[PDB]
């Protein structure tokens, strides 16, 4: 399931490495109160999330520059920890909120794709990683961002906005404003449990919050139906703060990468096969070890497909799994010592 | 490719191109703004997606004498998307430089010089005039201004509203509204006629049926006229081109918008292998793509392969050197319905 | 045409189709004293 | 087909002679038909 | 990718004079992004034209 | 020949000739520039691909009084592309070392000198006159000031436009970027004739039926006339020539396009080996290229046979002592397409 990361400047100062944390408790124990990303924390944990990572840059007080950030995100020993820590799927840098957005000209809006660069980069440490991005606060600087993004890690990006307002309040009466990014990873988590990861993370209610920063209708032309869309957190008229969107930064309409959800579901699916396929990496090469490497994958997929998570009316439009001397490999590739399995999927739709 | 190096456990993943055409927005018009007018000066183009969205722009209330504020409320009133305003003297640069533009509009000024530099075949781009002012010649010569340019159409007479005071309404400015309700309703290939017009707008002259009769033909000017039981309709589709292959706006249009559907679903397959998977698979999408045409009526035949034909192959369509200078050519035929601009009923 | 960059070229098939329609056959025209209203020849529906 | 795509030919008569085979060279014809990009698509629309 | 601009833009007339003497051109396209437009080599025969 | 000299494996690559003709572009003008023009002083040529650029080198406004402004613009409006501009007293030095020119625009100045020249068989040229300024005197003797040569045509009369405030729009200029459209469009066999003028411009002296009878024999004018249904329109395309060989442009042209693009092709093999194999690939690479045409329709014939023929050989074409000189001699023949000028209906 997603577990995700929070990278952030902590007043405490620690070290290096990551931390674990499956309760309030555990991030007081660790982590003393009031700071923007440990309301988001308490925003995640209190909107059902169970557990998450956190790992510090530096303390909350050497906050510089948006340029300082980016270099921060981009030193070496971050893509390490992560990389190393297996069970880390998302990533979370609510920090980028603190910084005003004084003007719309071409220094701030290359500024915010260097910051996508940046956490993409820390995304392709290992496989089936997400990052969970945000926008400029005007729609315009956003649109223009979208359109201008060029990119090839456009799959593993998934972007939200606008703002949000919680009913958190620091010593003064101003309502705290926090990046959607931590309430939707409660719901993924809640999502992966509940329903699954092949169940879109949209049309579900939020928590704890008073209202978007801005409005719905100057929000109209960020949606696109190609490609290089947003995501939109929306109030409704007695249905509740909504989550509106479950597309990811890709631009051709052809890729089935374009929704959260069928690339989060093809890598649940790459890791399991990965995991399986461990138990095979010195297995003599002959038809006894096809035949039970293709009778564990065929279960496996049988039971995912029976709860819905396939697209079929049968078994055989559902997936397929090809294996053996023929119809995946020739007799060279025995003496060369590799096995080749192909796998075909049909991913649904929402 | 992938190199086994260390043993291990290896991930593919598919990368061969999937192709298929997407429906792009076929009514973004492009309105001609004067030099005086300062909303414009000092930008390149403006982009504006509200009737109260160009207000927000402005800063005074509603003007019924300059030409901008009522052709802007008579395009919205009557349905439509997000327009572009760019300045007459730079139509010819700006305009190319928008690929999501599919109509140029008069706006109550000439444009003839942008449009013949512009509207050509390939382009996708159309054009809408603005007829004359005066009353109509009856001998029917007050065409002679205009140039047969098979990718603009001219609209007669210029409408009021009550909300008007001294300047009329331009007829292009609403002629665009009505194409983006028409091709969102019914779709590209419906006759943009036979419509009313949705913002209560009066012609300023009558027109009669012989009178129309008159200026059908050639030059055609499709007329915009107030009937007893129906209210004011669009009556007449027809282009400045009097030959077949050009005669009617929704054949012209639909071209337009098939060309460029195809040529930005062909931009993703360029640099691709040219042999007989490619093949297989430009074929298919396109195939798909005119199918889908043909099912919701906007190609006539009893059977697809009577209403479209795509070739390509080694030997159907380019010859091996065509291959070897890096040449792949694709054959589309279409046979576009056309709108039955008479009804004749005879009886025995 | 002649390619010269690489891209998507777009040719119409600007061969010529003939088509014979038949026109009216029964305009005539009136030549005598008559005093039109304004001060060539002049078309009149009815 | 494969005979149109590649071709191998090595052989006694085919490709080297008794001289050859007395002088110690062995020779090996090899032939390819690579395939080419698609530097240019032309679109042709008819009204057919 | 990890790229903010290109040194100088180009058009289609332009990149078509460079593409017949073979200099391939780093392109800029709105709906796409900078991607590479060209793949020829130096040499303008038949047999060798095509990097691939 | 690999030279075996170390026990081992040696890699080569065949390098025997492959052949191939490719179709070069055929319609680049090459205008005339006066000598006091300020912009091409001091330069050997000017190159603009563009109405847009020109105003870019330049540093005014668009002027109409100027000879040079109105001839771009009207042919850039009519189609085109890159031109080239050179003084004409430098045609005769610039012209030869610009390989992709091929045709020469008077452009409203007296280029007779650069013409007789330039224009000669096999060079790959042709040029575009200007006629006479006045009255088409009725007798028909108007014509006697130009040379019959057969690379040159004239029209006439010269174009006016609304733009046009006191100074004539050379014909020439307008025409050049209709050969650039028509050969796009149809191919260079196809006549520039009968087709439209793109940029709205008027003829300034009316042509009766009978007076273009009087001078379409011999030294021809071709005639821009306007009529009643179809607007403007290019009618005639005779050369100065009245002989069945090169009686009509098309013909002539194509020639000119046919020559040049071969003649590229066969410096590829300039000192190839004049052997059997080399005749092969020569032979089949011209008759491929032939057979391009034949099947677009270039060229007319039942069969291949009856439209063109490609020699070469040791007994065919040359002779012993010509291939112990240094000589391959290819004898190549072309039916070419003709118009069809005349339209004759017999009713029985």
């Amino acid at each position: 399931i997603g577990i995700p990361v929070f990278i952030g400047y902590t007043s405490s100062p620690v070290d290096k490495t990551a931390i674990k944390l499956h309760s309030l408790a555990d991030f007081a124990r660790s982590f003393p109160e009031s700071g923007l990303m440990y309301y988001s924390v308490r925003h995640f944990f209190e909107n059902g999330g169970q557990q998450a990572y956190v790992l510090s840059l530096g303390t909350e007080q050497q906050l510089s520059d948006f340029s300082s950030l980016i270099t921060a995100l981009q030193q070496a020993w971050l893509a390490q920890t992560i990389a190393a820590e297996n069970d880390i799927t998302l990533i979370i840098t609510p920090d980028v909120i603190r910084f005003d957005q004084t003007e719309i000209s071409d220094t701030q809006r290359d500024l915010w794709l260097q910051l996508w660069q940046s956490v993409l980069n820390l995304c392709k440490s290992r496989r089936g990683i997400m990052g969970l991005l945000d926008a400029p606060d005007d729609p315009t600087l956003a649109a223009k961002c979208l359109q201008q993004f060029s990119s090839a890690d456009r799959q593993w990006g998934v972007v939200y906005w606008p703002l949000l307002k919680s009913a958190y309040q620091d010593n003064t009466q101003n309502p705290i404003v926090l990046s959607p990014t931590a309430a939707v990873a409660a719901v993924i988590q809640r999502n992966d449990n509940q329903q699954g990861v092949w169940t879109a993370p949209a049309n579900i209610a939020l928590s704890k919050v008073i209202s978007p920063v801005r409005a719905y209708i100057e929000a109209n032309a960020l949606f696109n139906p190609d490609g290089t869309s947003l995501n939109l957190v929306r109030s409704f008229p007695g249905k509740g703060i909504r989550i509106w969107g479950c597309r990811t930064l890709e631009n051709t309409h052809d890729s089935p990468w374009s929704y959260i959800q069928t690339r989060r579901l093809v890598s649940y699916i790459e890791a399991y096969m990965t995991q399986l396929g461990r138990a095979f990496v010195f297995e003599p090469n002959n038809a006894i070890t096809w035949m039970k490497f293709k009778g564990q994958a065929h279960n496996w997929l049988r039971q995912l497909w029976l709860k819905g998570g396939l697209r079929g009316t049968q078994e055989d439009q559902a997936f397929e799994v090809l294996l053996g001397v023929d119809e995946s490999m020739r007799e060279a590739d025995l003496r060369a010592g590799k096995m080749i399995i192909k796998i075909r999927l049909a991913v649904l739709i929402p | 490719t992938t190199i086994t190096t260390y043993p291990g456990v290896y991930i593919e993943e598919d990368a061969s191109l999937s192709l298929s055409v997407s429906s792009s927005a076929t009514a973004v018009p492009v309105f001609a703004v004067a030099g005086d007018n300062p909303l414009i000066s000092g930008k390149p183009y403006i982009r504006i997606s509200n009737w109260l969205e160009y207000l927000t722009l402005k800063n005074e209330q509603f003007d019924p004498a300059n030409t901008l504020d009522i052709s802007l409320r008579a395009y919205f009133i009557n349905g439509g998307g997000y327009c572009y305003l760019v300045q007459t003297t730079d139509l010819e640069k700006q305009v190319p430089k928008l690929d999501d533009v599919t109509l140029l509009v008069a706006a109550g000024e000439n444009i003839t010089t942008a449009v013949s530099t512009l509207c050509k075949p390939g382009k996708g781009l159309f054009a809408i005039f603005d007829g004359p002012t005066t009353e109509l010649k009856s001998d029917g010569t007050s065409n002679s201004d205009y140039d047969p340019n098979p990718f603009a159409a001219v609209y007669y007479p210029w409408l009021t509203a009550d909300w008007t005071t001294t300047i009329d309404i331009p007829p292009s400015a609403a002629i665009a509204g009505v194409y983006c309700s028409v091709d969102s309703t019914r779709g590209v290939w419906k006759a943009p006629a036979n419509v009313p017009i949705q913002g209560g707008l009066q012609p300023k002259y009558p027109v009669t049926d012989d009178l129309q009769a008159q200026y059908n033909q050639g030059k055609a000017l499709n007329m915009i006229r107030t009937f007893p039981k129906s209210g004011t309709l669009v009556w007449g589709a027809r282009t400045l081109e009097d030959n077949d292959n050009w005669r009617y706006i929704p054949v012209r249009r639909l071209f337009n918008s098939a060309e460029r559907d195809i040529k930005n679903a062909m931009s993703f397959a360029v640099f691709e292998p040219n042999s007989q998977p490619t093949w297989e698979r430009v074929r298919s999408a396109v195939n798909n793509y005119l199918y889908s045409l043909w099912q919701q009526g906007g190609l006539a035949g009893n059977k697809p392969d009577d209403a479209y034909f795509v070739q390509i192959g080694k030997d159907i369509t380019m010859t091996d050197d065509d291959i070897k200078q890096g040449k792949m050519i694709i054959k589309i035929g279409m046979a576009a319905v056309r709108p039955a601009e008479f009804i004749i009923l005879q009886f025995t | 045409t002649i390619p010269t960059y690489p891209g998507v070229y777009i040719e119409e098939d600007a061969s010529l189709n003939l088509s014979v329609n038949q026109g009216n056959t029964a305009i005539p025209v009136f030549i005598g004293l008559f005093s039109p209203k304004n001060t060539q020849v002049t078309r009149v529906n009815s | 087909k494969p005979q149109e795509a590649y071709f191998v030919q090595i052989g006694k008569d085919v490709t080297m002679s008794d001289d050859d085979i007395k002088q110690g060279k062995m020779i090996v014809k090899v032939g390819m038909a690579a395939v080419r990009p698609a530097e240019f698509i032309i679109l042709q629309f008819s009204q057919q | 990718s990890g790229i903010s601009d290109v040194a100088e833009r180009l058009t289609d007339d332009e990149q078509g004079e460079m593409n017949s003497k073979g200099i391939n051109a780093i392109r800029y396209f709105s709906h796409k992004g900078f991607v590479v437009w060209g793949a020829r080599t130096l040499q303008n025969d038949d047999n060798w034209r095509y990097i691939p």
